């Protein structure tokens, strides 16, 4: 009946009018019509961006809202999650920091997020692996916070597939850039496939270690997933010519059909909501003011999507907190400091574009 | 299932006391706890502590380091031994058992014998 | 120079306390650009205000670090969380003192925090010692599904298969049902007779009702609880012979204010000695930006093991919990709580106590049908 | 450790109703039981009230009890006075540390 959208106005400054332009006006057919209160936030602070949500809420009477900013910040995401937990309204993760998968989500938070979680990263890579006939890999986590789900992951999976994994020995380099057991570890590694895990300075430093030690030419296909790839235009000068990396769509999504998007899922659960019952849910009186301790209202909006279809493609959300079909895609450090596609993450199958490996040279030396 | 009371009468000011409450009718061996009360001349009921037939005791912490109770299956008999008495300690002694349960239930109770301290 | 700690306490009179320590911190080795400053607040019943405050008094003395503690409200889940989140943009270390659940443990979303009690999904290291000294080989484990039962049953799990051993069956029951007597009839056919338990107080109720009826917790068995489970209202039903666990100092508050203003003061000493290093940001509202030496001041936080103190070595791991904390287990008697054994860190010892096992009796119960 | 509160003596006619209760000072009576023990002046004192609801085999039906958990307290109805009820009433209950009995009552017709 009422929603509100923000963003941070990093790729909007030409597009300043267009979002009062864009939104359901001419071009949808649904219940009671729905308007836009657009809101710019210059920049987001703690004591911004809760005077802004509670200003909103009380001053615009708001059952959902969609954020999207460009600041690189994590933590965004959480504070957002802390706000919608304690305010008992949806809220949408479009583009920009608040797109990183959030581990646990709080028990009765309403937070519903546009990105991929680490599993999928690691389903679509042995997707790959099995697709181009590599058959034996050597695991590196060094200190990253979750690694020991993707590992567990990982050996499950290898576990339960009919493809005759043969996982080879792995490490963990637990004390980085110590020059004891490093060297033992990573000589100790024989085989041709690596799958990387860490951050961009780890990564960087271990794929230093890796060209000191000697063990990347034509022959070795090194594997990495989203996080050491996080803004595709500060390539580093230790990055080898050909290495796979996914990561979510970049070059063929818009701003504007994210919004269209979440609008149309937003107002697809609200009219399946008014259809269930005859009751409305209104919005809260205060956020600071909070004298009274209220309750969770009646049927709140929480069975209303994860079956939602709006226009073709399935928008569906499972009970974890993320989403079901992402738009995942898959890309190799092509040989003029420029990532390239080279296949999407389509309805279950990948669909790669190369019907054989080009066989991509290394740091020109080798 | 009865219990039966004895005590040796008053005792010396500042000495040891020792009372001694036999049970017929029933075995020591069991599943059940037994236990002694107290109660002064018109005043309230304060508990002393329980011993389990084999091993182990509790005590009430007011009083825990005055109290060595002991037991004896062989004869089926337990014992109060009250050290280091004072002058205001007169009061009627009760020796009650207490079902496992997983309540504190206190029956049957026995006669009771009177305890007088004085010179 | 000057540096300021800030701290978030329930009580007054512990801001007596707490001052006296700062007090005491900067009268053994000061007198030279180390004088501390100590500013405190006080919690609030609303959780929405405690971040506009805490950044406020963040913006007003650009503070290095925040000792947290929990209010006598009992909730302990969110308490933490609004000061957790709020400094955790800035990166400022956040250390807690009388903080239990799991939850806050990973790394990954409470980006900088430290605790000084080990956490609930922690005392399975005592259940496997007990295991290894009663030589009990066949145990059913019994656990919710929640956040600390999952990790407390991974962590098990885990211990377990360091062994190349399994558990014989892992029960998940809902939180906040009503109705058990399904699962508890399925595990009752079984042939350990060991039972783990890790859940609510609420639901911990719940359990033991619907126990007692089943004539399962009889002679022969052996039950084995954490430490939720003992108190609170959850003795109404306790069957007798119920061993479990507890903290030595888990609700002493002053010996824990005292550790952590040592432990800050001797990081602020060991930190201030090396170059390039940059103040606090100045204000909650001015910039959006990350602290230059946060992630030193944490590893720094975390090499740091102090020499002794009120309640021993105070060494953290790495993970933002600590090391090496005494455990007590204890047995009830009739409705009595008597403390039968101690737990010092790597193995436990018994005391000169005859444990009475459920049911009566006294042996060494091993169970097998 | 706590200690239990009740009023000394109540006075009540014969035919009618009367209820006394022992009301806890420190904590709650919610995680504990508490019992009503009957006393004849010498004479050792018996069951009449466990568990707030049972009662033994061998009191006639004439006492009931409850918990509010409002003011922390345990009612004692008794209906039907007789000649046979002018006695001393008691009201124990326990905790995880020790196991301490309350004051008195002088129930008179």
């Amino acid at each position: 009946l009422n929603i509100a959208v923000m963003l941070g106005h990093s790729h909007d400054v030409t597009e300043r009018e267009l979002r009062t332009l864009w939104g359901p006006e001419q071009a949808a057919g649904l219940p009671l019509d729905v308007n836009v209160v657009a809101l710019l936030m210059n920049r987001t602070d703690p004591k911004s961006l809760i005077t802004h949500v509670c200003d909103l809420m009380s001053g615009a009477r708001i059952h959902g809202l969609v954020f999207g900013d460009d600041t690189d910040q994590e933590a965004v995401a959480q504070m957002l999650d802390f706000i919608s937990s304690h305010t008992f309204v949806p809220i949408l993760g479009i583009h920009g920091g608040a797109s990183m998968i959030m581990a646990d989500k709080d028990p009765t938070s309403t937070f519903f997020q546009f990105g991929a979680s680490i599993q999928q990263q690691a389903t679509v890579m042995l997707k790959i692996m099995q697709d181009y006939d590599w058959h034996v890999f050597s695991l590196v986590t060094t200190i990253f916070p979750g690694y020991r789900e993707f590992i567990s992951f990982v050996k499950t999976t290898v576990d339960n597939s009919f493809v005759g994994w043969d996982m080879q020995n792995v490490i963990t380099l637990d004390t980085s850039f110590e020059d004891a057991k490093t060297q033992v570890q990573l000589k100790k590694i024989h085989s041709s496939v690596i799958l990387l895990y860490c951050s961009k300075d780890e990564a960087v430093l271990i794929l230093s270690e890796a060209r000191s030690l000697g063990l990347t030419g034509y022959d070795f296909f090194w594997i990495v997933p989203s996080l050491v790839s996080g803004n595709t235009e500060l390539i580093p000068k230790e990055f080898p010519s050909g290495l796979i990396s996914v990561s979510y769509d970049d070059w063929d999504y818009s701003l504007e059909a994210r919004v269209r998007d979440g609008i149309g899922i937003l107002t697809t659960a609200a009219s399946s909501m008014l259809e269930k019952f005859s009751y409305i849910p209104e919005a809260k009186a205060s956020c600071y003011g909070q004298m009274e301790r209220p309750e969770v209202p009646m049927h709140t909006l929480h069975p209303f999507m994860v079956n939602v279809t709006w226009d073709g493609k399935d928008l569906s959300f499972t009970e974890e907190g993320y989403q079901v079909h992402p738009r995942l895609v898959v890309i190799v450090l092509n040989k003029d400091r420029e990532w390239e596609k080279v296949g999407k993450w389509e309805n279950h199958t990948l669909s790669l574009r190369h019907a054989v490996w080009p066989r991509y040279k290394s740091f020109s030396d080798c | 299932l009865q219990l039966q009371e004895s005590g040796p009468g008053l005792v010396k000011p500042s000495q040891t006391l020792s009372l001694t409450c036999t049970v017929s009718g029933g075995s020591i061996s069991s599943s059940n706890w037994w236990s002694w009360v107290r109660q002064p001349p018109g005043k309230g009921l304060e508990w002393i502590g329980e011993i389990y037939h084999s091993g182990n005791t509790n005590y009430n912490p007011s009083l825990k380091s005055r109290v060595t109770v002991s037991v004896d299956k062989s004869k089926n008999q337990f014992s109060l031994k009250l050290t280091s008495v004072t002058a205001a300690d007169t009061a009627v002694y009760y020796c009650a058992r207490d079902v496992s349960g997983g309540v504190n239930w206190f029956d049957p109770w026995g006669q009771g014998t009177l305890v007088t301290v004085s010179s | 120079k000057i540096v300021n700690i800030g701290a978030v306490l329930s009580t007054r009179k512990h801001e007596q306390m707490f001052r006296e320590a700062v007090n005491q911190a900067n009268k053994r080795h000061g007198s030279w650009k180390i004088q501390l400053n100590a500013t405190s607040v006080t919690h609030k019943p609303n959780a929405i205000q405690m971040a506009l405050s805490v950044c406020e008094d963040l913006i007003s003395s650009q503070v290095y670090a925040i000792l947290v503690s929990h209010p006598p409200t009992p909730n302990d889940h969110f308490t933490p969380t609004p000061v957790s989140y709020t400094a955790g943009f800035y990166r400022i270390p956040v250390l807690g003192l009388t903080t239990r659940m799991s939850i806050y443990s990973d790394k990954s979303i409470h980006l900088s925090f430290l605790r000084t009690v080990p956490p609930y999904s922690h005392q399975s290291s005592v259940w496997f010692e007990m295991m290894r000294v009663y030589s009990w080989n066949h145990i059913i484990l019994l656990v919710s599904d929640d956040h600390e039962g999952r990790a407390a049953q991974k962590r098990l799990e885990t211990l377990l298969e360091e062994r190349e051993s399994k558990a014989e069956k892992v029960l998940q029951f809902d939180p906040g049902t009503k109705n058990v007597t399904a699962l508890l009839m399925e595990a009752k056919e079984l042939e350990a007779r060991v039972i783990i338990l890790s859940a609510s107080e609420d639901d911990a109720a719940t359990v033991y009702r619907a126990a007692a009826m089943l004539n399962m917790t009889g002679s022969g068995y052996v039950w084995l609880v954490g430490e939720r489970e003992i108190s609170g209202n959850a003795l109404r039903y306790a069957p007798d012979g119920i061993l479990g666990l507890q903290l030595i100092n888990g609700k002493n508050e002053s010996a824990h204010i005292s550790d952590a203003v040592g432990v800050v003061a001797q990081a602020v000493h060991e930190l201030l000695e090396k170059e390039n290093i940059t103040d606090p940001p100045r204000g909650c509202v001015g910039n959006t930006n990350i602290w230059k030496t946060g992630p030193l001041f944490k590893r720094v936080l975390m090499s740091s093991k102090y020499a002794d103190g009120v309640t021993g070595r105070v060494e953290f791991n790495e993970d933002g919990d600590r090391k090496f904390a005494n455990y007590s287990i204890m047995n009830l008697q009739n409705r009595k709580l008597v403390q039968v054994g101690i737990y010092n860190g790597t193995h436990v010892i018994p005391n000169d106590r005859k444990i009475i096992w459920p049911g009566g009796e006294t042996e060494k119960p091993r169970g097998y049908q | 450790n706590f200690m239990l509160t009740q009023p000394h003596s109540v006075s009540e006619s014969p035919g009618k109703t009367v209820t006394i209760s022992c009301t806890r000072s420190s904590g709650s009576i919610a995680s504990n039981y508490v019992q009503w023990y009957q006393q004849r002046p010498g004479s050792a004192p018996t069951t009449v009230i466990y568990e707030d609801n049972q009662r033994p085999s061998g009191v006639p039906d004439r006492f009931s009890g409850s918990i509010d958990s409002s003011s922390n307290s345990a009612s004692l109805t008794i209906s039907g006075l007789k000649t046979e009820d002018e006695a001393d009433y008691y009201c124990q209950s326990y905790d995880s540390s020790t196991v301490v009995f309350g004051g008195g009552t002088k129930l008179t017709v």
